């Protein structure tokens, strides 16, 4: 099979700079080669098909160039919807065979996350369950570190968090992280707290709620 | 225009098959192959095969040689996918594509033993100008789940987040940020949709 390999596996820049993704096949492939992009949704809509022909209705901003086993894909402009995996094909032999992708990842402003907790849901406790659930929303960059508190004192397990993928929008990132506890524990105790320590702040951005309240 | 429709996401029992559609309209469906790739999370994409409905000839990557079927019906303008003998290895996302690349959204397909589960829906109500609201979507399986908020009609400030799977359940929550004036003041709903257990279920967000 002809391995198809892309530079790196992921690229940073700003809005509205250039980039340059690259392949290098391990045979010629004789200019038969498309430029895919993958968003996270998962849609996949080809860029540039034969080398350097673009398809109709994708920018001029987009272009593509190369030869024998080396091909490229430009992005001028960047711009937030071009938040997505690019990956390079090769239709010169069989079977057809893509490169792993490079994910493009957009620079932007510092934005401290916006932080909320939710206790159970009374729903929730009755099935004899009970997650405490903590949004970490819309941050930039990346790193973030949550951690939970239960009457005051550092709580680790049950806790799962889950990161979404830059945001083809604003360009942040969002998290969630979960305490499960079974009903039982979580009546045991009275105090509930999420941290959230980022690059934005010294002093971490704490919710909280006490049962006792409302 | 140019459409390709696949079939929704699917759950099957190791040992059997599955036919996987692929829904054309808008071009000639027998004037052009139609491939096929498989996307497993992790590994990248690799190429199945193509077909050409005009004749059916088929053109398989070697390694899909046996697992993949091809078939397509020009009476329809529709390909379809058999996979069979199926194991978790072939768990993943499935595309049909054409040559002059237009391509389906995806079928998602869960090879395994275990049982449907639905998902067990919990709203988030706080305990501000806009305020944040949620969901939590629980023990549900396989994938995939559909979140909407107001039957699609909220859009913009949602995160529905990548589900965590743990003892053989994924769990995942979708977060909204509206007004003070919408909610409580209005109904507010998630619309939880889960395709392997033929279930949906729409949940209001009430204050606490």
């Amino acid at each position: 099979d002809i391995q198809m390999t892309q530079t790196t596996s992921s690229l940073s820049a700003s809005l509205g700079d250039r980039v340059t993704f690259s392949c290098s096949a391990s045979q010629d492939i004789s200019n038969y080669l498309n430029w895919y992009q993958q968003k996270p949704d998962g849609t996949i809509k080809l860029l540039i098909y034969y080398t350097s022909s673009l398809r109709s209705g994708v920018p001029s901003r987009f272009s593509g160039s190369g030869s024998g086993t080396d091909y490229s894909l430009t992005i001028n402009n960047l711009e937030p919807e071009d938040i997505a995996t690019y990956f390079c094909q090769q239709y010169s032999r069989l079977p057809f065979t893509f490169g792993s992708g490079t994910k493009l990842e957009i620079k932007r402003a510092d934005a401290a996350p916006t932080v909320s907790i939710f206790p159970p849901s009374s729903e929730q406790l009755t099935s004899g369950g009970a997650s405490v659930v903590c949004f970490l929303n819309n941050f930039y960059p990346k790193d973030i570190n949550v951690k939970w508190k239960i009457d005051g004192s550092e709580r680790q397990n049950g806790v799962l968090n889950s990161w979404t993928d830059q945001d083809s929008k604003d360009s942040t990132y969002s998290m969630s992280s979960t305490l499960t506890l079974t009903k039982d524990e979580y009546e045991r105790h009275n105090s509930y707290t999420c941290e959230a320590t980022h690059k934005t702040s010294t002093s971490p951005i704490v919710k909280s709620f006490n049962r006792n309240e409302c | 225009q140019v459409h390709l429709q696949e079939s929704g996401p699917e759950l099957v029992r190791p040992g059997a098959s599955v036919k996987i559609s692929c829904k054309t309209s808008g071009y000639v469906f027998s004037s052009s192959w139609m491939n096929w790739v498989k996307q497993r999370p992790g590994q990248g994409l690799k190429w199945i095969g193509r077909i050409y409905p005009g004749n059916g000839n088929t053109n398989y990557n070697e390694k899909f040689k046996g697992k993949a079927t091809l078939t397509a019906d020009k009476s329809s303008n529709t390909a379809y996918m058999q996979l069979s003998s199926l194991t978790s290895v072939d768990s993943a996302v499935y595309f049909c594509a054409t040559s002059s690349a237009y391509w389906g959204q995806g079928t998602l397909l869960t090879v395994s033993a275990a049982k449907t589960t639905p998902p067990s829906v919990y709203p988030l109500a706080p305990g501000n100008s806009m305020v944040t609201l949620g969901c939590l979507v629980k023990g549900y399986f396989p994938e995939p789940v559909t979140v909407t908020w107001n039957s699609g009609s909220l859009s913009s400030g949602v995160h529905t987040f990548p589900a965590v799977l743990q003892s053989d359940l994924y769990t995942l929550s979708s977060s909204v940020t509206v007004p003070s004036s919408p909610r409580p003041s209005e109904t507010v709903t998630c619309n939880v949709a889960h395709p392997a257990s033929s279930t949906k279920v729409d949940k209001k967000i009430v204050p606490r």
